[PDB]
């Protein structure tokens, strides 16, 4: 109120102890927990906890990789927890080669139930798919624990090291060859209404590109062959109604300048990606698009 | 392949075909994938065999 | 080290019993209509906004423009309100009828409930009555959203057996655990006003799109650039099968049952659940605004 | 990488007269773009002018505007201004330039400004063949029929005379938006214009085909027992030319006012760019308000 408290200096937390060290000092005890240090006290990252069967974690126990809840007509399993990975099995942008790949590593029982829960219902993906972000850390039982990041960097405890979000080299795609000092990264679910099929393509894009009009406007002039498809069986099959050609979220953003090509090992599978080694995360809606 | 502009015909051709999933027909190209371009030349004609015994003979 | 809080005080004598029934309710969300920094209780709710008269979807946009705090600390005499950040984590109660789960993206909705029902025995004055507004998961809202509006289109052929047979299947719907009943919008065979400016500005931007664009790519055909332009008019030409200032006029009046139609055709997500505490009664939340 | 600097230092080349900095100290706390995100960048990617044409294309300035980093100014002083390009969610003040009024709770977006030239006169810091430009902090309704308008204008202006063109530019440039009278400079048909007509055209064309057996049909059965001045006013705009429904079937209501809806908001985002400021409380005078969702 008085002249000091406003020209107090701003508060600095690594300068004044913890709330334990100084409650219990009052009292004057020890115990065998060491306080002064207290983890995780300065993690902007905001985070949380899982749970998934093991069917799941192949390609999972390097940290870093984007984790989308799947929905399930069910009552008990009904939310289900797949890696992007094991959603490459459903694109029709990845090749032969790679889908041959990365099928023969999740020949468990719960990836092919996801694998036809995908193709069951009458609704499209993105209205079953959530995404929610990045994973850091596995913990490896039998119902494998993971701790995936909501908003922020992706860090190790004590942040010694900064994990990298990986992404398959199919799924990449960029529209400009001089990125900017930034490039923020999107989801792109873009679907192909032709005759036998309606199973998507699934892109990752990394412009630098911010406001949404100003994507949209090259996303039409990038999928036009789609909008045709969309338009064509509009036309050809009436009493049906398709709808949102494509489909663009926010996943977050990068420094335009780490991101390099890489691949990650697993059962002695060489898989080729891009690594983006500065990664934010920051979600957003499923936004749709004609 | 017949041709009559210069009724020149050629008998042992070879062609990779596939559907356009665009639409409901075929799609003819070479093995080398040159999207074999007589068809659009107006005065060819060709027979198209099938390893099933289907047949075609197309203006 | 405090935090910005808002501060609301009670004009009213609140008993202690009371108190103890407002005590439960700390990550309950409330809104606020106007970022002051001491307020009267009178503007701590839905309350100030309850009109027998207009309907719901007024509700619906009057709540986007609020400012929706949470109950920071409930003590005599002043209650403490947080206003949130994007970015920052915070606990929400379940106040909505639904059950949640891990990761649902959630939105916020007026309640669909009000007056007597068995479980709404809310925080009560004499004349004050706390209402609280609904948080919702995102399909459910669009799901919801669809229910109440296609039952309002259904407003003046209610005499048949069909259209009311069509209105009990719509009324109700099934969801995860959940038997919920919405409310029907019309009462005692008459429409309210905010969904008759729904359905009204819906089937004149309807009938508007029905109207003018057969002439506008007909006339695009020309200056024709795009093989996606002209296959568009050939499905117009199958489904069939003026003064300028009166054109301008209905091109401006299709804009404007466009503007009046964005508090429903779309919603932001508020919440988003990182954990849910076990029994679901609360969860945690990072902000998203 | 090195990160994104949110103190961007402005530098200045040109001889500062004194009244050139007495102009500047004005402007603490205002919205400008910049597109390089450096950390000591020079005074001429600064502003708008780099982007001003001949073509004086009003389109193909919101076209660029949308990309251009927007920051706040602080703390001027002897040729120095530092710029901070601010973090989303917090809230800090901004101050108008534009004579537009505001108000409480409602939203803000950017904008290229309105009769803009030697009309209103603006000395706002003019050195060597480059003015400092300002992009106008607008709200939300302004926003709208300033892009509404636009689309109009660009949409008639097909197939038809140019005497109708120029009896109608003059009867589309005028707003009366809250006390005050505002004037579009030059809206030209560009190919930007064009590509956003293609997308109006087929949104609509598309939601005409997607429309029920009902919805067409509301004000038609509506009109004949109802009465009212909404109900009259918008009658009017259309053609001239009990009843039982077709076949209720809501399964498909559903999907058809879903799709419906998805094209409704392919219309919409045309004209909605971006919420760019939420003003919570303005300064009496309004030459400023502090508001939220900066960034």
């Amino acid at each position: 109120m008085d002249a000091r408290a406003v020209a107090k200096r701003p508060r600095d937390p690594a300068d004044e102890d913890n709330e334990l060290v100084t409650a219990l000092k009052a009292k004057r005890e020890v115990n065998t927990i060491s306080v002064r240090y207290l983890y995780h006290a300065d993690h902007q990252a905001l985070t949380a906890r899982f749970f998934v069967p093991e069917g799941l974690v192949e390609f999972e126990a390097q940290p870093g990789a984007l984790l989308i809840r799947m929905e399930t007509g069910c009552d008990s399993p009904r939310h289900l927890y797949i890696s992007l990975y094991l959603l490459g099995i459903r694109a029709s942008n990845v090749s032969a080669s790679t889908r041959c790949l990365l099928e023969s590593v999740y020949t468990a029982s719960a990836a092919r139930a996801a694998l036809q829960w995908l193709d069951l219902g009458p609704h499209l993906l993105h209205r079953r798919l959530e995404t929610l972000g990045c994973v850091k850390t596995v913990s490896l039982g039998i119902t494998s624990l993971l701790t995936c990041v909501m908003r922020g960097y992706l860090y190790n405890t004590l942040k010694t090291e900064v994990f990298a979000l990986m992404i398959p080299k199919d799924m990449y795609l960029t529209w400009e060859e001089t990125r900017g000092r930034l490039q923020y990264v999107y989801l792109i679910i873009v679907y192909d209404y032709d005759g036998p099929e309606t199973r998507p393509g699934i892109y990752v894009l990394t412009s630098s590109i911010a406001h949404w009009q100003t994507l949209v406007d090259v996303a039409r002039g990038k999928f036009a062959r789609e909008r045709c498809s969309f338009v064509n069986r509009r036309i050809t099959r009436p009493r049906q109604i398709p709808l949102c050609t494509g489909v663009i979220q926010k996943l977050g953003w990068c420094l335009a300048d780490d991101i390099h090509t890489s691949f990650l090992v697993h059962k002695e599978l060489k898989l080729s990606v891009v690594r983006l080694d500065n990664f934010s995360v920051e979600l957003g809606d499923f936004r749709e698009f004609v | 392949v017949v041709r009559c502009v210069r009724a020149q015909v050629d008998l042992g051709v070879e062609v990779r075909a596939a559907r356009c999933p665009r639409t409901g027909l075929w799609i003819v190209r070479d093995r080398r994938g040159r999207l074999r371009r007589w068809l659009s030349q107006p005065e060819v004609c060709v027979l198209y065999v099938t390893p099933d015994l289907d047949f075609y003979w197309v203006l | 080290a405090m935090e910005a809080n808002i501060f609301c005080t009670f004009d009213h004598k609140l008993s202690i019993a009371d108190v103890g029934k407002l005590t439960k309710l700390v990550a309950a969300v409330v809104p606020i209509p106007q970022r002051l920094h001491l307020i009267k209780h009178y503007q701590l709710g839905l309350h100030q906004f309850v009109d027998h008269t207009r309907g719901y979807v007024r509700l619906r946009g009057l709540l986007r423009n609020m400012t929706l705090t949470l109950m920071r600390r409930v003590e005599g005499n002043q209650i403490l309100l947080h206003v949130p950040t994007h970015g920052l984590l915070y606990t929400v109660l379940n106040t909505g009828p639904v059950t949640w789960e891990k990761g649902d993206a959630l939105c916020v909705l007026p309640p669909l409930f009000h007056g007597p029902l068995a479980r709404e025995n809310l925080l009560t004055l004499g004349q004050w009555e706390l209402v609280l507004p609904w948080i919702v998961p995102m399909p459910l809202a669009l799901e919801i959203n669809q229910r109440l509006l296609i039952m309002g289109l259904f407003s003046l052929d209610r005499s048949y057996e069909e259209v009311k047979a069509a209105v009990q299947q719509l009324q109700t719907i099934t969801f995860r655990d959940a038997t919920f009943t919405i409310p029907d919008p019309v009462i005692d065979q008459h429409l309210l006003i905010d969904m008759k400016t729904a359905c009204l500005s819906m089937s004149m931007v309807a009938n508007l799109a029905s109207e003018l664009t057969m002439t506008y790519v007909r006339k695009l055909a020309l200056e024709d650039s795009s093989m996606l332009l002209v296959k568009c008019q050939e499905l117009l030409m199958r489904l069939d099968r003026v003064s300028p200032d009166d054109e301008i006029a209905r091109l401006s009046a299709l804009f404007v049952m466009l503007r009046q139609l964005d508090d429903l055709i779309r919603e932001q997500v508020v919440f988003t659940v990182c954990d849910v505490s076990p029994d679901n009664k609360s969860a945690t939340c990072i902000f998203k605004g």
